[PDB]
RNA sequence: GUGUCUAACACAAGGAAGUUUAAGGCAACAACAGGUCUGUGAUGUCCUUAGAUGAACUAGGCUGCACGCGUGCUACACUGAUAUAUAUAACGAGUAAAAUAUGCUUGCAUACUUUUCCUCCGCCGAAAGGCGUAGGUAAUCUUUAUCAAUAUAUAUCGUGAUGGGGAUAGAUUAUUGCAAUUAUUAAUCUUGAACGAGGAAUGCCUAGUAAGCAUGAUUCAUCAGAUUGUGCUAACUACGUC
């Protein structure tokens, strides 16, 4: 719908809820918090 | 995922001991640093299989797929090219018909081979089917299971 | 005449020379219902 | 600025570059896939970010196969019929060039043709 | 010296050498840690918890399977543990303990110490599966 | 000495035979080695003309192999063979032993 | 002792309606280290309640079309809706899950009338609504069905009317109720 | 325990298994004016039988297409597609043309030698495919202590007919055959339709089943979306009633 652009509890359709982004930009997101699916815990 | 604590003795020191991708991607790396293997030109080009019409995306996939074949190697140990391109095979999609199986391409399998066998890895000899592996190729496989085992351990 | 060495008028039932129906399933070319009478003289038995 | 727009005014930009090429022509991805090669631009980047030049290189390489690591086998418009060979066609050229195959066919004669003017199919719709 | 026993669910047949040793598991050539699948993993496991390290110490285990799928092979190879293990106790160590290992294997599960009674009924004439037919119609 | 047979009786009475006849000349012999049976497996549809309900039935002639071999000279064994055999098994002889 | 995935120590007990208790698994022979045994479970009338009800839970997770046979996969998915439950609350997900399948199930049915529901086909019917529940709410929206299955168990534990097979519950004996 | 406490049944325990253990095969009496004379030198009668309704040979036709109803396949996505990786299966099945040398008038004649069904392997080919050879009468060689695909593991999309879907079409080089031109079949690149999970109706199914996922065999010179087998992945729900 509305949810998808590049500028502005883990696991990412939480942040794609909270930003209101795509789960690829969630992922990139949890990739720069960290510096198949994935383990969170 | 990476590493659990397990109660049994391993062998510690074999690709029966390793993780495949990982090992895998390793050697393929180690070997691009090297500089033996090359890709070469035309295979950026060539698709991988009919089955996939696509390719891997990667574009280090050629060193990839030779360090898969040289664990195949390791593995199975007098295979030739019709077993490696019925290894390597995967389901075909045949439009609105169903699916029937779909060999790799053969013609970069034999030239991983064949380059393989130049770098003198592996060996073809009048015996039986085809190549085997050098053993300077398997130390130097054992050798990086040693330092991924050790890796891991610490 | 004109000779056709493959396909469908190469063959037949050895039994009765007709070209439908035929087992050529371990060269024995005879049509089913020819041989359901002489597969026992044939050897053949029935268990499933 | 972020979403800038590509090829005969059309509007994406969201889109990863390659998804943006193939929603022109290429759409089967290898012909993208070694157009991005052949830029040697990064597949996973988005379009509206790509300079004027990368664009015009891809458009490039697109109208032009022949000064490029591109078979024959994998081209558009492979022989072209007549002594004379031409290659690679492609989008609206294609579209109008086959339109003008179709016309040829059809004066001449030939089943294709003639059922391309009746309106039916070539590999026919057997019975209903 | 050596003991030997199997393991059989579906095509799948798991057949367990089980000789005097110090504690190492194989699968053919490869090491038990390359079962792949994590639940398949804890499969395996199992056993080894039942009769813990000091028991397992004196005893090498090498398995040899063939046929069937991961599921099955598994299975067959948890099956070929359990009979394994006792086999051991049975003819090298005692038959009290060897019951007592029983017990704990019988409070977790049959299925490593009986092995499966379901196998593939034939397909016949008239639809797809093997009771399963094509549709009627008027 | 290889034994085809598609009769299970036939064969079985040559292995009895075989093994006193082994004996007669006090041979040496290998157990005999039942080899993998082989099945002519003809799954027919019933009905000439195709009628009815699908239907079909599943015919085998199941042909049975046996190997038993002996370490002797080839005279022993070929006159052995001659005195062994009855119509309806079908005997090869590869013994080339001393 | 046991512990489900070598880390959930379900031992702990939930009062439920008794027979519930009896039907889910709180026996010690109805644990196990990580899901998947796969008895025979259809043979006898009782049968089905020897069954693990993470066995259960995951057969159902494996029912309709694209999920059938994937057993594994079903395994992944409770185990990744376990661990969001825990985030989410700092509760046992079993414990959680356990509240969930006791609050799903129906008291009353309707017939061609009305009636009482066994505890057994009230566990088979909760973890079924909860279930199904979840593949509506994953079926072409941006959840992911062990978020599903996860969000869903914790609002029927909850007794939130949100849920899927809290409401089917209310409506299935509102109409009894209705009905008689 | 129940049962005239008879024939017998019910539950639990023991047990690899406890209903006749599960699955097949064989299938009475008496019918049907069911189907099959296009399976048959089984066959009555009738037509026809040499400008033959026989034999034989060349095309075209059986897939035609304003359109209607059966049976199947493929989809409608994120528990998914895409790309790598890891694992693996059971039942199988497999031996009179052509080519080359010599003599004659591009052709003919004669001589002589392989292929022939399965192809490992080694070269060349994006690919299809080609070339060179080796073993196979077959538990031996193809090839089966490994010949499948769903599985599963890590990566790429991120709900938008979207990268779902593959209808439809164009341009290729191959393959079988005298002949492929009603797209024969094959791959390569492009082309990117309907379809947002199916109304009234209605099919099959109770334990390794159901469902999904494959694959061998059958026809076959040429071809599986069919049928018939075979496996792996392994459900739900009563467990009965008229």
């Amino acid at each position: 719908k509305l949810n998808h652009a590049v500028f502005i509890v883990i696991t990412p359709s939480a942040i794609a809820e909270k930003y209101k982004v795509n789960l690829s930009v969630a992922r990139a997101v949890i990739n720069h918090l960290a510096d198949s699916q994935k383990l969170y815990t | 995922r990476l590493l659990e604590p397990v109660p049994f003795v391993k062998t510690n020191n074999c690709i029966k001991d390793v993780d495949a991708d990982l090992f895998i991607r390793s050697y393929a790396t180690h070997l691009k640093l090297h500089n033996k293997i090359t890709y070469p030109k035309w295979c950026t080009f060539v698709k991988t299989g009919k089955g996939r019409k696509l390719a891997p995306l990667n574009e280090d996939w050629y060193f990839i797929r030779a360090s898969s074949i040289l664990r195949r190697l390791y593995l199975h140990p007098d295979i030739g090219v019709g077993f490696l391109r019925r290894q390597f095979s995967s389901k075909q999609r045949r439009g609105v018909a169903p699916n029937h199986t779909s060999l790799a391409s053969g013609k970069i399998l034999r030239s991983i081979l064949q380059q393989l066998e130049n770098l003198g890895y592996v060996e073809q000899n009048p015996k039986k089917k085809g190549r085997r592996l050098t053993t300077k190729g398997e130390n130097a496989i054992n050798n990086f299971a040693r330092y991924i085992n050790k890796k891991v351990y610490n | 005449v004109h000779p056709k060495k493959y396909g469908q008028g190469s063959r037949q039932c050895r039994v009765c020379s007709n070209k439908h129906a035929i087992i050529r399933k371990y060269n024995i070319n005879i049509c089913r219902q020819c041989f359901r009478e002489r597969a026992d003289i044939i050897g053949f038995k029935k268990y499933r | 600025q972020h979403i800038l727009r590509i090829l005969n005014t059309n509007v994406d930009g969201k889109e990863k570059v390659i998804i943006a090429l193939t929603a022109i022509k290429g759409i089967g991805k290898r012909m993208a896939t070694v157009i991005c090669k052949q830029a040697n631009v990064d597949p996973t980047k988005r379009a509206g970010e790509l300079t004027t030049e990368e664009i015009d290189n891809i458009v490039h390489i697109m109208s032009t196969p022949t000064q490029f690591k591109i078979p024959d086998w994998f081209l558009n418009r492979r022989k072209d019929l007549k002594e004379g060979k031409n290659i690679h066609v492609i989008a609206n050229q294609l579209d109008s060039y086959l339109r003008e195959d179709l016309e040829r066919m059809k004066k001449i004669r030939l089943h294709r043709g003639l059922r391309h003017h009746w309106g039916l199919r070539v590999r026919g719709q057997h019975t209903k | 010296k050596r003991v030997q026993t199997f393991g059989k669910k579906k095509t799948a047949v798991a057949v367990a050498t089980v000789t005097n040793g110090k504690g190492l598991i194989k699968l053919n050539g490869k090491n038990l840690d390359l079962v792949e699948p994590y639940i398949l993993k804890t499969k395996v496991y199992e056993p080894l918890w039942l009769i813990g390290s000091g028991k397992l110490k004196n005893l090498d285990i090498r398995i040899r399977v063939k046929g069937g799928g991961q599921t099955s092979q598994i299975y067959a190879i948890r099956q070929a543990i359990g009979k394994g293990i006792i086999s051991y106790y049975q003819k090298y160590v005692d038959e009290s303990t060897k019951k007592e290992l029983k017990d704990v294997l019988l409070r977790y599960d049959r299925s490593l110490l009986v092995g499966d009674t379901r196998r593939c009924e034939p397909k016949k004439f008239g639809g797809k599966g093997a009771r399963a037919r094509y549709q009627k119609s008027y | 000495i290889a034994l085809t047979s598609k009769n299970l009786r036939a064969i079985e009475k040559v292995c009895s035979d075989i093994m006193k006849g082994a004996k007669e000349k006090n041979l040496n012999v290998s157990g005999p080695v039942r080899l993998p049976v082989k099945t002519l497996r003809i799954t027919t549809r019933k009905s000439p003309c195709g009628e009815g309900t699908n239907t079909w039935d599943r015919f085998e002639l199941r042909i049975y192999k046996r190997l038993i071999d002996l370490y002797s000279q080839c005279e022993v064994v070929t006159q052995m063979t001659s005195i062994n055999i009855d119509p309806v098994v079908e005997v090869e002889v590869i013994i080339t032993d001393s | 002792d046991i512990k489900l995935f070598k880390k959930w120590s379900y031992e702990e007990i939930n009062i439920a309606d008794l027979s519930l208790v009896d039907c889910i698994a709180v026996s010690q022979k109805a644990c196990v280290y990580t899901p998947h045994t796969a008895g025979r479970y259809q043979k006898k009338r009782f049968r089905k309640a020897l069954c693990p009800i993470v066995e259960r839970l995951v057969n159902s997770m494996m029912m309709h079309g694209r999920n059938n046979g994937k057993k594994l996969k079903a395994i992944r998915i409770v185990a990744y809706a376990f661990e969001i439950i825990h985030l989410m609350t700092g509760e046992n997900p079993l414990q959680v899950f356990v509240n969930a399948v006791q609050k799903g199930g129906p008291r009353e049915d309707s017939t061609r009338q009305a009636v009482d529901v066994s505890p057994l086909r009230r566990v088979n019917q909760a973890i079924y609504l909860i279930c199904t529940g979840a593949r509506n709410a994953a079926f072409r929206n941006i959840k992911s069905i062990s978020e599903c299955l996860a969000e869903e168990i914790i609002n029927c534990a909850n007794e939130s009317s949100s849920s899927y097979a809290i409401k089917k519950k209310d409506e299935i004996e509102r109409v009894a109720k209705a009905n008689r």
